[PDB]
RNA sequence: GAAGCUACCAUCUGUGGGAUUAUGACUGAACGCCUCUAAGUCAGAAUCCCGCCCAGGCGGAACGAUACGGCAGCGCCGCGGAGCCUCGGUUGGCCUCGGAUAGCCGGUCCGGGGUCCGGUGCGGAGUGCCCUUCGUCCUGGGAAACGGGGCGCGGCCGGAAAGGCGGCCGCCCCCUCGCCCGUCACGCACCGCACGUUCGUGGGGAACCUGGCGCUAAACCAUUCGUAGACGACCUGCUUC
RNA sequence: UAGCGACGUCGCUUUUUGAUCCUUCGAUGUCGGCUCUUCCUAUCAUUGUGAAGCAGAAUUCGCCAAGCGUUGGAUUGUUC
RNA sequence: GCUGCGGGAUGAACCGAACGCCGGGUUAAGGCGCCCGAUGCCGACGCUCAUCAGACCCCAGAAAAGGUGUUGGUUGAUAUA
RNA sequence: GCGGGUCGCGCCGUCGGGCCCGGGGGGCCACGCGCGCGUCCCGGGACGGCGGAGCGAGCGCACGGGGUCGGCGGCGACGU
């Protein structure tokens, strides 16, 4: 109905320290730094607050649908905080019916190959993304930890394990077979 | 020296959509883009100048390649600033974009 | 980002139309595309005019909202918004186009001597400040 | 006499109004930066028009009939073609007026390029509608000089990031020669009658 | 049974890149949760397009040779003298990229930040510049140190995309009016009238006298071959060793 | 409601047959086969997928999809 | 049929309007991005994105049914306890 | 107690009847004084026939007047 300056209100601590030259995020933390491109979003980007750091994200007119667009940078802009103070942890058990899965870390924590897959003789490399580390974990079976800063280079890179182990031309209520997301969290613990 | 007479390009006859109407003349005139302002362009003249291998004039001097054919501004035609025109002898329809002079004659003010 | 947005009480200029080259303040919003203005001492009485007509600019007054004519009036003279109004440069602008318009042929005549002369000077001595400048950067 | 038009961030359609409008009145009009073009509308539905515009042939001989260019220069003259009259004597003359080139051609490295306003995507597309590049479409479509014009684009800017410095070394002189004096005889009469 | 023509009746060879559909996902609102979608992203194919492979346009390149003999003949350069045709313009532009919920200009700091402006654009293509200049003589005021034209000469090279224009320097015969303000008097004043001023010492062709610099060919046929041929077309040979 | 689906109901198709007579009666050579080219998709198989009363196999139903295949014979002139 | 003309691209029958030959002006039915004459109005108000959009009597292809795609609207039920 | 017609009361109104009548600036296509033609009005006004009475004539004009004329002006030969 053509509403008015919707606005939204997103806090940043004190630790990591924001600077935009606009609709062009870049934001600066202990864990790296990190940017985004909102340029296509068309939404008014302002920050208040003398080292308080409240950033408000403000759209004029619009429609509903752009109602709707001026949450998903609010959104962004907290997974992009959570990030570069934190960063995002996966952790993944591999779940083997009677055919183990071997998995390596080929190449300096990128490249991810893996075995054996219900007895499958093809080696299936896969390539993860920049900016993103991969290792078996300890203390566990067959778990698998993702860190990075990106969550969206990250999950990325869980969704193309997932989808590199694939069942093909089978029930797959059998054969529950492959290496899955179990649990999504941050680096540093407690926080 | 100088130039004295304005700059028109010919842009067409008259005409409907299927027939024409031969004996009038329209001018797209460079400078005007309104109704309001192709209002000091009427009653001014209107001349076409062209080339022919026979060795025809006036008293312009001597006997030169150059043959015109004059005419005058009767009004104004849409809003976009055009002007139709009526000559003596209808035109070649050689000249559609080829500059026709509109001359400073009657001026009026 | 932003920096002039409407308001009540916010001097605007009428760009096209039937007012063109005359201050307006607006009073109030309507519905999104027009709103009420009103010139108290611009001469243009109290009416409705679209946002795309108008053209906004950055001094404002302080009115309750919706007015009278009189308390409108009493805020433009208290503080003073056409001479300020004629002190920017904006109505500067506005000036020499209206007086480039109403040049006359001895007036564009006494232009060209004047653009010439000044030409030459700035030429001459563009000329000898770059020269210079090639004799500073030469050792 | 010649109307050297850009082509970034101008849309196909309106361009190709205008450029047919001025053609046929003599105004020799040359269409430059033609890679960058944008059509509105989603690209995806884009490319499917133009699919399905490669699709049509004859079935006879493909080569006597619909002659389908690949090149985005070609694309906006064959857009031109569709609305000039070219079938009669006047409009072939009309092609014959109108120039095209994808990239920029060394006369037009240096003339100086116009930009029509009415056919700007800033103009005409509510800024949450989608849009094409024809370079994009060019490239998926059989046009296999991207990256030679990628190359020479790059070339040409970085030349003429060079020349603009001059052209400002220039004019900081010219105002520092204004802050000098003397010139102020004449600038009394130059501000009365709009300097 | 030679040579040749020939057989899935003998043998040999047949190949990758890109965007993406269906689908599966990620991030994430709408709808404080969820969600593959609303903006954003990813994987994704006998389809689609291109690569590889055939034919190359009233499509364009770079290079070679560029007509003796006995006059010739023919090119580049400078011309001037005539003469036929085709037709259009009557000051020129010498250039940042990119954005629009943003951008331009000016300046200590180690291309970025901080700072100063300007802004419905005036460091403006609604604007800029030689320019509204009829010429000349007289004669004074301001501006003026580069001249400014070039048959110039000589050097440098800037430009790859479809480049021949642009600029610098040293020399050369002249201008000290190469522009404004002012004094002074003539120039065809052709006696009311259009096709005037132009980039033009335009573009093309036929020849005529002129000085200077050079050059002394190649196709096609006749013939011969047969890797090629219905005919053409095509591959080739033809040094007096 | 995996797969079907009566009682009803709304369509699409011109590859069946029918209705009509608009075109040709100073002539459009009429069935079927042989050969040969191209197109459609309402997909039989292959590529990529989803769902099953899909354990595997073998099937069935959908979707993108006409690129490429869809034969050898006894009978009947046959289409079938 | 016996009838042209201006629109409907294209037409027998449609919509205006009926015809001697011409110069000026005005309109009808229709239309005003460019073919192609006219909106080159600083037109007014909203709606809709389509991976098969939509675009004008006659008219030259579409329904029953469904949509938390959006936009209004009706009737109820909650919310200051 | 309500309505239909009649009668009389004051107030409306650049109202109408050229109204009227006597007194106390603007408009008009409206003109023979002497005296005697009839009426009306309080010696005068207005009309038809007469007592006055449209005196004198077309002169020179000017013309938004039975569809325009200049008592306006230019330019050009031996090849157009
Ligand atoms: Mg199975
Ligand atoms: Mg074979
Ligand atoms: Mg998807
Ligand atoms: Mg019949
Ligand atoms: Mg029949
Ligand atoms: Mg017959
Ligand atoms: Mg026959
Ligand atoms: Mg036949
Ligand atoms: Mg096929
Ligand atoms: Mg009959
Ligand atoms: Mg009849
Ligand atoms: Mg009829
Ligand atoms: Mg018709
Ligand atoms: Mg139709
Ligand atoms: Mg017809
Ligand atoms: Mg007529
Ligand atoms: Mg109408
Ligand atoms: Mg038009
Ligand atoms: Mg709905």
């Amino acid at each position: 109905m053509k509403t008015i300056l919707s606005n939204q209100t997103v806090d940043i601590p004190e630790n990591v320290d924001i600077t935009l030259k606009g609709r062009t995020v870049i934001v600066k933390g202990p864990r790296g730094t990190l940017r985004r491109d909102f340029n296509h979003i068309n939404v008014e980007l302002s920050l208040l607050g003398k080292k308080k750091k409240r950033l408000r994200v403000d759209k004029w007119w619009g429609n509903r649908k752009e109602l709707a667009t001026v949450r998903t940078i609010c959104s962004h802009v907290q997974n992009m905080i959570k990030g570069v103070t934190l960063g995002f942890r996966y952790k993944m058990r591999s779940v083997y019916a009677h055919f183990p899965i071997n998995v390596v870390i080929q190449e300096n924590g990128s490249l991810v190959e893996i075995r054996n897959f219900l007895g499958e003789k093809y080696i299936r490399r896969v390539r993860m993304r920049p900016g993103v580390a991969c290792s078996v974990s300890q203390a566990q079976k067959d778990e698998l930890i993702l860190e990075g800063n990106d969550i969206e280079l990250v999950s990325n890179s869980a969704a193309l394990i997932q989808q590199a182990t694939t069942v093909k031309n089978k029930d797959i209520r059998k054969f529950l077979d492959g290496i899955y997301v179990s649990e999504k969290g941050t680096v540093q613990q407690a926080d | 020296s100088g130039r004295l007479w304005s700059k028109a390009i010919f842009a067409g006859y008259k005409r409907g959509l299927r027939n024409q109407r031969e004996h009038t003349a329209l001018l797209k005139i460079e400078g005007v883009y309104a109704r309001d302002e192709t209002e000091f362009y009427l009653g001014k003249r209107c001349a076409y100048v062209y080339k022919a291998k026979n060795n025809t004039v006036t008293p312009g001097g001597k006997p030169n390649k150059t043959r015109v054919i004059w005419g005058k501004v009767t009004r104004a035609h849409g809003n976009s600033g055009m002007v139709r025109a009526k000559f003596r002898s209808n035109l070649p329809a050689k000249a559609i974009g080829h500059r026709i002079r509109v001359m400073l004659y009657p001026s009026r003010i | 980002v932003f920096r002039r947005f409407v308001e009540v009480g916010r001097v605007a200029y009428v760009s096209f139309g039937p007012h063109a080259g005359k201050l307006v303040a607006i009073v109030d919003v309507i519905d999104q595309n027009r709103a009420l203005v009103d010139g108290p001492c611009t001469q243009v009485r109290r009416q409705a005019m679209p946002f795309k007509c108008m053209q906004l600019t950055d001094f404002i007054l302080k009115f309750p909202h919706s007015a009278h004519q009189k308390y409108v009036r009493q805020a433009w003279q208290k503080a003073d918004i056409n001479t300020k109004w004629a002190a920017t440069r904006w109505a500067k602008k506005i000036e020499a186009r209206e007086r480039k318009a109403k040049m006359t042929d001895f007036d564009r005549f006494k232009v060209m001597k004047a653009k010439k002369m000044r030409n030459r000077i700035i030429k001459n001595e563009v000329k000898k400040l770059q020269k210079a400048a090639l004799l500073k950067a030469s050792p | 006499q010649v109307l050297v038009l850009d082509g970034r961030g101008h849309l196909l359609g309106r361009l190709a109004a205008i450029v047919a409008k001025q053609v046929l009145l003599g105004r020799k009009v040359v269409v430059v930066r033609c890679e960058g073009i944008n059509i509105s509308g989603n690209f995806y539905r884009n490319k499917l028009k133009y699919l399905a515009f490669l699709r049509k042939r004859m079935n006879t001989n493909p080569s006597r009939g619909p002659y389908h260019f690949r090149a985005p220069s070609r694309i906006f003259w064959r857009t031109v073609r569709g609305m000039l009259p070219h079938k009669t004597k006047r409009g072939q003359a009309a092609l014959d007026r109108l120039k095209v080139f994808d990239g920029i051609p060394p006369p037009y490295d240096k003339k100086k390029r116009m930009v029509v306003p009415a056919a700007l995507k800033v103009v005409r597309l509510k800024p949450t509608r989608k849009f094409a590049y024809l370079g994009r479409l060019a490239h998926e479509v059989g046009w296999k000089y991207q990256a030679v014009t990628a190359t020479l684009e790059e070339k040409r800017k970085e030349k003429a990031k060079i020349h603009y410095r001059k052209k400002k070394q220039l004019m900081r002189l010219r105002k520092q020669a204004e802050k000098n004096v003397e010139k102020k005889i004449d600038k009394y009469t130059e501000v009365l009658k709009t300097h």
